[PDB]
């Protein structure tokens, strides 16, 4: 054997074991989710409070790309940052040449091709992150999830990390119970609940909630962080549901 | 085992062993402590010597008038990273006439360390850094790890037996955070914190190394007879 | 045995990495089919959306390479999209350099040559995909050309790809033995799509709803994919006969 | 990133063997039989069209390829490797000769250039040898008609007649009995078809056999008139019908 | 990364030998024998073709003996493809020298440069060496008639008579026995053929399995002529010495 | 470009590639250097398994780097040519910029530097060669003899030998060479050099090469008969 | 095989650790720093008696105010010295002043880790860099291939280093004169050396503010050796 | 730099080269040797742009000396002249060409014949019985056409050369401070100290 | 054609005493016959008790002062906070200026 020692090597199955090993690093990471709504998207993430010494609200994990796209990820945090840095370069060169801000499907492929490129050679390592991202463009709202292999699809809801299965189950219920659609302000509240429910799979250390959102009506199509009263309102909603 | 030959290889459980071995170099390094209030930020570092005839390895490096760090692990790697920080702080000043934010400083270090963990041939940095600074949003303390992970904290410690000082700061959190407009008392708290990581050896005049930055205080380092006050 | 890790010859004159790339082709567990009419070329593929959370509109293995050329892929989506982007760029550059739309068979050859390079050069791995290109060429008429990881390519009267490819292949073979011709003798593309779906149903032995299929159609001067309602309309016609 | 394979993947073993070349020759052995026969007034090259599927159109896949108007090529082994060699062989005929001398290269020199390309794949960094053996038939004014074989090593040999691939051992024996120095082109085509029937198993007709000649000039295939010195290509691919005519009087 | 698959072609063994060079020499030892004999009034180059087939075109063939310029020729032993790469380089080097100095290149200078190229492949670049041994036969106005040999190591030496390829041990003993310094070309022709005839692995030595060439001053007055023997000319010289 | 680090450290602190390059030197034919009061003599072994050689055209073992400096060697012959070429170029380059020929120490230092560079450069192996560099500095009558080796270290020697069975001939020179009184004349120096080679060589026929270098670019190579006279004289004195 | 810039499980670079083993095989070099100057001494260690020992150059001048002693694979030190000399002269050109001993050492140590897959391996040589400047006065540095340098009051490197270092621990005090330091280097060298110490197989040097860096003659060292033997017999 | 002459006679080549080095309105030196020995039996005189002349001459000298050491053999004057021409032929299409004109006087030991080559900065080579560069030729060529014979001795060549220098000293505008004369023959190169 | 230089006028003056030194300069900035600023300082404290002024083309003058100020900063980093002597600063400035020998800073510098 030895097929798993090098990246870009096909096993006799037709599999790239190095990419599958990168997925294990993603599964080890904290829970992050994405919820598509009526006129936008909502992102949320679990931040494990390792110590009292961590400054609250000052270790921001969700990242903005351009002014209209939000990105969140689970797994190796530095690898995620590298991917977002690339995303920003891709989005900048698109706007430079074509004037209009990069569409979300267009942006999704730019990351997809970049991550896929890191499965082509043995001189590079696959990305150790699954990235949930999306935003609002001319064609409306889009939510995507990108994996170490370079595989991505559009999603109604998306989840990844240690509590992905708990979050996926909770996401599936929302899709069933809301066929006509979910509102932006509702999706923020739901996002909080799902993170709190997904925290049951990581309950040794207590955690800190972080939410962001893009909405055509609520945020005027731009990416913003949920803070202050709207954040505390979402936390209280989540606290009430676990009890 | 079979997956630790280079940084480009993942283990079956999704681990990067070369990055973990680089992390191990920090644990062997001498203890250093970081802590801050709202007005000032302090670095305290236990320096290490080869023998009685040798000097004590300098742990603290200045990056700008408002920023600097302490190191633990491979000193040459700290020199490379601190030099990079000096250039980035300097680029921010020349081009934008703007003091570099301590948060951006961390982001830049994270991205520089990351590139070394995804490419063949290179190696991870073998050093941990505690960056302190005072910028437009007040005092700051960062912890850099060569995996790429940077974390903003009220207080922390890295190196050998750093758990003792880290526990102390976790207890003292409410006290030292409110030491505002009083440099000497914030240092005292940091010196008492690093003392919880000592075994058999005590803090002497050419052993202790302290640095401070704050509201009306540029980043300055204290060594020799200047730290005799705090023993 | 490092001769099985990179693209160099084994003692028996084989490239195991190329052979294993062929097995990656069936990783998605999707069967595709392509046939030619008089005026058109129709390609159909299974569409499997297992996760309920997925946006089904974004789940696709058919690509519009140029205005005239379409491409369906059998294999993992990252490699599929990799091939799709390259083919689009190649088709665009061809038009710019040579002043006319890149033919289907020329694009197939170009992508096949690229695939060949990966089988000879060590640092590049083969793509684990089989690319089926379709168009109505202005010189050669209705065209089906298929590429694989080995760098092999050839024109087809009709073709099928996937896990149950052989069952579909013989089903089509037996039809062309009977009809005595190289194509589907049919005027409208609508009925050629109906033929394609009907013969896939017979070969695979499964029934299809509107969301279980994905259809691409090539006519003169344009290639286009069908919506769910376009396919549903097509499924109704089959059931009513 | 970047191609880090700057070292040879083909190296000498203790016994003195170049493993990858030997293994490339093994791949050629597995390949379908092809042959070439040289006559007094022409050359014939032929091979079986092994179809991957009956749905596949075997006309689109050309095993016999024109390199120059007076030079043709056929192979045994890996088809994709052959295809890219033909592309490189056609281009090198222009870049390293026609663009310099204003005329097409003689057979031996074009063969030499192809051999050079195949040799480099044997020694250059991060590549395997080509998994094919070529048979190159051609004509030029000063050397007349000629037939060459080119191996994965980059070695080439001129032949009166030969065969490569699956049933080459038996085919070469058959050609030894039938070949003489007084053979006319039509006689060589007849012998080629006889030799090839032995190795072919399934259908044997103009649709499953690919055969081309290097013979007289073809003014009708030139595409224009007005220049007396330009008399047309000596390379001609025999049609499916033309083959079947000769299979009746077999 | 790619380190895993590197053969490391340019390294020493514990004994201080170059693995790849040694294995390349082992390869060459299975190649058809080539003999060079230097006489007072010329040089002979004789070489045995590798197991010939009856349908091989013999007259329009070149496997062993190659012309570098009007005054210098080489006999090859090993991979032919490798040899042709080196031959074209040698041909170009000779023309560079002529272009620069308006004088034909001295034999040793050409040999040294070609040997220096081989040396390079054993010390750096990570590539396999050229699996080729040459016998250089040439003339210049400094040293007159000269025979050299080079091998994959890039080491070259001068000779009065020398063999490369297969059965060199047996061949060198026979040459050492019958060679003498006041020898003529016609005598050297006979020695070359007799040596091959005894060391050959074939049943009997025939015209179709040989390549032959001479470098005489047999032209008209103080000038050198290269004669690459035709098939019929080899047939005649084989009968004339009483081998067939 | 080929980058591989071929020369690297081992757990015990050795660079095996450099040490294996020394084994190649140990395989090479013996070479000896002896410096007298007003001269230096370079002796060299030539193995006698090679008959039917052409000694006119065969590369000589001792090479002139400039008109006043010579270089002999032991080890891989092909490798030695590269060092000699580089040294010859540096010799002319020094004359061009400094307007003065190289000192023997400088030329040695350069060659040694080249050998060292190949011990910590990527993609290359060390030179399988040790050299003896001898000559006289410009406008100087003090004899110079230096030795280099694959690692890159170099040093000056009153007398030294390298190559196969060099430990035997070094043993001979260590008791026969007096520091307080070196060979006063050319004849004495050549004789001691020939004597030392006769401990190892076999026969004193066409196996020994001798090259004598004297001050002010006075270098000459001895012929067979001239060397044979020393061999004949030494053997007659030995039978005692 | 394995990467050149690889970490061990303990968190050390394999190649750097292996180069340190090569340095232990090297000949002994000792340095002692005083308020009157810095002394540097080395074991020459000739491999054979025919080798002219005066050509063994293991003590080296970098500038007038900075000297250098080496131990290990001494051939590797040539490019380090070349760099140091250039750095020292270049700084004088840019700033019209002598360069600090520490700054010079730092410049040399920057080369150390510039290896990988830059040069192919670390240096197999340790350096003792001694000098003087106006700011920090007389200084002695130990530059390793790890890229690390420590300042020392006294330091021994090479095969007899651990034995010599233990001896320097006891003998060194802050009021040592230059003459006392010279004898102390000779004393400790004679203890750890295999062959018997004399003027031909051992070499002394020093750096003073007044006269700069000077390598001692064999005549001068011989008298210090004779003075040393007499003083030990005197009690 | 200004006056360089060359005369090939029966058994030797004689090169004469002016001693003056002028910059502006000042004769900086009056004892300059405008020649370099390329090999024991080959001598090259030069004239042209300041700096370029010596830089080129020494560069050629180094290359020829390198060849001599490598092969332990002296290149023929014909071979050296061809090498020099090629270097100038490269130079003329460079970013900054060597503006140097040369005469190469040599004795071929294999042919036992003297040889004189005239090469200008463009790389224009000609073998001649007598040669000159610059304005010198406008006087000396017609003079030598008249007085030169092919079978002359070295002494006759020197008298013929004196006749040229006298004519130049009479009719040339600039003071070139006399000439350094050198002879190239079978015994090598030597300088005439009293001219 | 684009002319990369300009003249911003003004004048500067440096005098040295026994235990002190002055560096004066007017605060006027001009182009052609127009006044740009009545108060635009061009005499700067560069640290280590060194004052500097680069008068002429202001853009080049500002760039130079900016580079020297930065040179002082890095001198401290690289040489253990050593004070840059006036003579050392002068030599450093020579290299800054001569570094652009073939596209000069059009300024008259005084420290
Ligand atoms: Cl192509």
């Amino acid at each position: 054997t030895g097929y798993d020692l090098s990246n870009s090597v096909f096993s006799p199955d037709g599999r790239n074991f190095q990419v599958e090993y990168a997925v294990k690093a993603v599964e080890n990471g904290t829970t992050s989710i994405g919820i598509k709504c009526n006129d936008g998207v909502v992102f949320a993430v679990e931040k494990l409070i390792t110590s009292k010494l961590l400054v609250p609200q000052k270790n921001v994990k969700i990242q903005v790309v351009d002014r209209h796209i939000g990105c969140v990820y689970s797994g190796l945090i530095p690898d995620g940052r590298h991917l977002v840095n690339r995303g920003r370069e891709e989005a900048a060169s698109f706007k430079k040449l074509y004037k209009t801000p990069i569409p979300i499907p267009a942006f999704a492929d730019r990351l997809g091709q970049y991550v896929q490129a890191h499965t082509l050679y043995n001189s590079v390592r696959p990305f150790g992150v699954s990235t949930i991202f999306g935003g609002v463009d001319k064609n409306g709202a889009h939510l995507y999830m990108l994996e170490p292999s370079g595989s991505y699809w559009g999603y109604k809801g998306a989840a990844t990390g240690k509590g992905r299965q708990s979050a996926k189950a909770e996401l599936e219920k929302l899709v069933d119970h809301h066929p006509e659609g979910l509102s932006a302000r509702e999706a923020v509240k739901q996002a909080a609940k799902i993170i709190y429910l997904a925290h049951e799979d990581n309950k040794e250390k207590d955690f800190e909630l972080e939410i962001s959102w893009c909405s055509l009506s609520e945020t005027n199509g731009l990416h913003k962080f949920v803070k202050g009263d709207l954040l505390q309102e979402a936390i209280d909603f989540a606290q009430k549901e676990i009890n | 085992n079979n997956y630790d030959g280079d940084t480009v290889t993942f283990s079956p459980t999704g681990r990067l062993f070369q990055v973990e071995y680089a992390l191990e170099a920090i644990k062997q390094g001498s203890v250093t402590v970081g802590l801050r209030s709202n007005t000032h930020a302090v670095l305290v570092a236990l320096k290490r010597n080869a023998d009685e005839l040798s000097s004590y390895q300098k742990k603290i490096i200045k990056c700008d008038e408002h920023m600097g760090l302490s190191l633990a692990g491979l000193a040459p790697d700290a020199r490379v990273l601190s030099n990079y920080l000096r250039q980035q702080c300097n680029y921010s000043s020349l081009v934008f006439n703007r003091k570099l934010a301590v948060e951006r400083a961390g982001h830049l270090l994270c991205d520089k360390a990351q590139k070394n963990t995804q490419s063949y041939g290179g190696r991870p940095y073998g050093v941990g850094l505690l960056i302190i600074g005072y910028d437009k949003s007040g005092a700051h303390l960062l912890e850099f790890q060569p995996s790429g992970n940077v974390t903003e904290l009220y207080g922390t410690a890295i190196g050998a037996r750093s758990q003792g000082a880290k526990t102390y700061l976790e207890r003292t959190l409410d006290t030292f955070i409110k030491i505002d407009g009083n440099p000497d008392e914030l240092i005292k708290a940091g010196v008492e914190a690093i003392s919880q990581s000592l075994r058999d050896e005590s803090l002497t005049v050419d052993n202790l190394s302290i640095a401070i930055v704050g509201k009306d205080t540029p980043f300055t380092i204290y060594d020799g007879e200047a730290v005799a006050k705090y023993i | 045995g490092y001769d099985r890790h990179i693209t160099i010859f084994s003692p028996e004159g084989r490239l195991y990495q190329v052979e294993y790339a062929f097995k990656a082709t069936n990783q998605t567990n999707i069967n595709s089919l392509a046939v030619r009419g008089k005026d058109c070329t129709v390609v159909i593929s299974q569409k499997k959306v297992p996760d309920k959370l997925l946006d089904p509109t974004t789940v696709s293995y058919i690509f519009c390479i140029s205005r005239t050329i379409g491409m369906v892929v059998n294999g993992p989506i990252p490699d599929a999209r990799n091939a799709a982007l390259r083919a689009k760029a190649e088709a665009a550059e061809f038009r710019y350099k040579y002043g006319y739309d890149m033919p289907c068979d020329v694009l197939a050859k170009r992508m096949a040559n690229l695939s060949q390079i990966y089988t000879q050069r060590a640092y590049m791995r083969p793509l684990g995909v089989i690319l089926t290109f379709v168009s109505v060429d202005e010189e050669l008429g209705p065209s089906i050309y298929k590429t694989d990881p080995a760098g092999y390519y050839v024109g087809y009267k009709a073709t099928a790809t996937g896990p149950k490819q052989q069952e579909i292949t013989t089903n089509l073979e037996n039809h062309f033995k009977k009809s005595k011709i190289d194509h589907i003798n049919e005027e409208s593309w609508e009925k050629v799509v109906e033929f394609a779906i009907t013969h896939m149903i017979d070969a695979l032995g499964t029934e299809f709803s509107k969301n279980d299929l994905e259809v691409g159609v090539a006519t003169k001067d344009k290639f286009f994919t069908l919506s769910a309602e376009n396919i549903e309309e097509r499924l109704v016609a089959i059931a009513e006969q | 990133m970047t191609d880090r394979y700057s070292f040879s993947l083909t190296t000498f073993s203790p016994s003195g063997k170049l493993g990858q070349i030997d293994y490339a020759l093994t791949a050629v052995k597995q390949g379908v039989t092809s042959l070439g026969i040289k006559a007094t007034n022409g050359v014939v090259i032929a091979t079986e069209k092994k179809s991957s599927s009956p749905l596949a159109m075997s006309e689109t896949l050309s095993k016999v390829s024109l390199l120059t108007p007076d030079i043709g090529a056929v192979y045994s082994g890996m088809g994709p490797d052959y295809r890219v060699l033909v592309d490189k062989s056609r281009k090198v005929a222009h870049t390293s000769y026609k663009r310099i001398y204003g005329e097409y290269p003689p057979t031996k020199l074009l063969v030499s250039e192809v051999a050079k390309i195949m040799q480099e794949a044997t020694q250059s960094g991060g590549v395997r040898p080509f998994g094919v053996s070529l048979l190159i038939a051609g004509h030029d004014e000063f050397n007349g008609f000629s037939l060459y074989q080119v191996d994965p090593s980059g070695s080439y040999f001129p032949w009166k007649a030969t065969a490569i691939g699956k049933g080459s051992v038996a085919a070469k024996t058959f050609l030894e009995k039938r070949w003489n120095d007084e053979l006319e082109l039509e006689d060589a085509i007849h012998i080629a078809l006889l030799t090839l029937k032995e190795s072919v198993e399934g259908e044997f007709n103009g649709d499953t056999i690919e055969l081309a000649i290097i013979g007289d000039e073809n003014p009708d295939l030139l595409g224009y008139t007005g220049i007396p010195t330009d008399k047309g290509p000596r390379f001609r691919k025999l049609t499916s019908q033309e083959i079947n005519d000769r299979l009746e009087a077999l | 990364g790619s380190r895993r698959y590197d053969s490391r072609t340019t390294i020493f063994s514990p004994e201080g030998r170059l693995y790849q060079v040694e294995y390349a020499l082992e390869s060459i030892s299975h190649a058809g024998t080539a003999i060079g004999i230097m006489a007072s009034d010329g040089i002979v180059l004789a070489a045995e073709r590798k197991v010939t087939s009856t349908l091989l075109e013999q007259d329009t063939s070149t496997e062993k003996l190659y012309k570098l310029n009007d005054k210098i020729a080489v006999a090859v032993a090993g991979l032919t493809a490798d040899a042709e790469i080196l031959i074209n380089t040698a041909r170009i080097h000779a023309q560079n020298y002529l272009k620069t100095y308006n004088e034909d290149i001295p034999v040793e200078i050409l040999v040294r440069r070609l040997s220096d190229i081989k040396q390079g492949y054993t010390q750096h670049g990570g590539l396999r060496p050229f699996g080729v041994s040459f016998i250089y036969a040439g003339y210049d106005d400094r040293y007159g008639y000269q025979l050299y040999t080079s091998n994959p190591s890039g080491n070259y030496t001068g000779w009065k008579a020398i063999s490369v390829g297969a059965n060199t041990s047996a061949a060198q003993t026979l040459l050492q026995m019958d060679y003498k310094d006041d020898m003529k070309v016609d005598d050297a022709i006979e020695l070359a053929l007799k040596t091959l005839s005894k060391t050959t692995d074939s049943s009997a030595l025939t015209y179709d399995r040989l390549e032959f060439a001479t470098i005489r001053k047999g032209a008209n007055d103080g000038e050198v002529y290269q004669k690459i023997f035709k098939p019929q000319e080899i047939k005649d010289i084989l009968v004339k010495t009483g081998i067939t | 470009g080929y980058d591989r680090a071929l020369s690297i450290f081992s757990p015990d602190g050795h660079i095996f590639q450099v040490e294996y390059a020394l084994e190649a030197v140990k395989r090479g034919t013996c070479a000896v250097g002896v410096k007298g009061k007003n001269c230096v003599v370079l002796g060299c072994e030539r193995r006698s398994t090679l008959k039917l050689q052409d000694t006119r055209i065969t590369p000589s073992k001792v090479s002139k780097i400039d008109s006043h400096v010579v270089l002999s060697f032991s080890g891989l012959n092909a490798d030695s040519r590269i060092l000699i070429e580089k040294a010859r170029v540096e010799a002319q380059s020094h004359r061009l910029t400094l307007e003065d020929p190289v000192t023997v120490e400088y030329l040695t230092r350069y060659v040694a530097g080249v050998q060292q560079r190949y011990t910590q450069s990527g993609g290359v192996r060390p030179f399988g060669v040790s050299t003896l560099i001898a000559g006289f500095d410009p406008r100087d009558d003090e004899p110079k003899l230096y030795q280099t080796e694959p690692s890159g270290i170099y040093s000056s020697w009153s007398a030294q030998t390298i190559g196969r069975n060099s430990k035997t001939v070094r043993e001979f020179l260590e008791k026969n060479y007096d520091r307080k009184e070196p060979p006063a004349t050319v004849e004495e120096c050549v004789k001691l050099t020939v004597r030392s080679l006769l401990e190892v060589v076999q026969t004193g026929a066409k196996n020994i090469e001798i090259t004598v270098v004297k001050p002010d670019s006075d270098i000459v190579a001895l012929s067979s008969e001239e060397i044979n006279q020393y061999v004949t004289q030494i053997e007659q004195e030995k039978q005692e | 095989d394995r990467g050149v810039s690889t970490f061990s499980p303990e968190g050390r670079l394999f190649q750097v650790e292996y180069s340190l083993e090569a340095i232990k095989l090297g000949s002994t070099a000792i340095g002692i720093a005083t308020k009157e100057g810095v002394v540097l001494g080395v074991e020459k260690r000739a491999t054979s008696p025919l080798l002219e020992s005066d050509s063994i150059e293991k003590i080296v001048e970098i500038d007038r105010h900075i000297g250098c002693a080496m131990s290990g694979l001494t051939a590797d030190a040539r490019s380090m010295i070349e760099h140091a000399r250039t750095a020292a002269v270049t700084h004088n050109l840019y700033y019209d002043e002598d360069i600090n001993v520490e700054s010079l050492t730092q410049s040399v140590c920057d080369l150390a880790l510039r290896f990988g897959e830059l040069m192919s391996r670390p240096f197999g040589v340790a350096l003792l860099i001694a000098g003087h400047d106006a700011d920090d006065g007389y200084q002695l540095f130990h530059a390793e291939p790890s890229g690390t340098f420590y300042r020392y009051n006294a330091k021994a490197i090479g095969s007899g280093s651990e034995g010599a270092q233990a001896e320097l621990l006891n003998e060194w005090h802050s009021s040592l004169t230059l003459k006392e330091a010279e004898l102390l280097v000779l004393k400790i060298l004679k203890q750890v050396m295999e062959e018997k110490l004399d003027e031909n197989n051992a070499q002394l040097s020093c750096i003073t503010k007044q006269d700069g860096f000077k390598i001692y003659d064999n005549e001068k060292t011989a008298e210090l050796i004779k003075e040393l033997k007499e003083k030990e017999a005197a009690e | 730099m200004d006056i360089i002459l060359g005369i090939r006679v029966q058994d030797s080549v004689i090169l004469a080269s002016s001693k003056a080095v002028t910059r502006g309105i000042s004769v900086l030196k009056d004892s300059d040797d405008k020649t370099r020995q390329l090999s024991p039996h080959t001598l090259m005189s030069f004239a042209g742009e300041a700096g370029d002349t010596v830089q080129f001459a020494e560069y050629i000298q180094a290359n020829i000396q390198l060849y001599s050491i490598r092969e332990d053999y002296e290149l023929s004057p014909q071979a050296v002249s061809s090498f020099v021409r090629q270097e100038l032929a490269k130079s003329i299409r460079s970013r900054r060409p060597y503006q140097v004109n040369v005469l190469i006087g040599g004795y071929d030991k294999k042919k036992n014949k003297p040889e004189l080559y005239q090469i200008d900065y463009l790389g224009t080579k000609v073998e001649l019985p007598y040669g000159a560069h610059g304005y010198s030729g406008f006087y000396t060529f017609s003079l030598l056409d008249h007085h030169y014979r092919p079978d002359m001795t070295t002494e006759e060549g020197l008298d013929l050369l004196k006749l040229c220098v006298q004519e130049l000293e009479k009719r040339m505008p600039m003071d070139f401070k006399g000439v350094i004369v050198k002879i190239v023959d079978k015994d090598g190169i030597r300088q005439v100290d009293d001219f | 054609q684009f002319n990369p230089y300009g003249d911003n006028g003004g004048t500067i003056l440096g005098i040295a005493g026994e235990d002190f030194a002055v560096l004066a300069g007017d605060t006027r900035n001009i182009t052609d016959y127009s006044i740009n600023s009545r108060y635009e300082p061009k005499v700067f404290d560069c640290g280590d008790n060194i004052v500097m002024s680069a008068n002429g083309f202001a853009a080049d003058g500002d760039a130079l002062v900016k580079r020297f100020k930065n040179s002082v900063k890095w001198y401290h980093f690289d040489h253990n906070d050593k004070k840059l002597s006036i003579n050392s600063a002068a030599r450093n400035i020579q290299h800054l200026l001569y570094g652009k020998r073939f596209f000069p800073y059009y300024v008259h510098t005084i420290i």
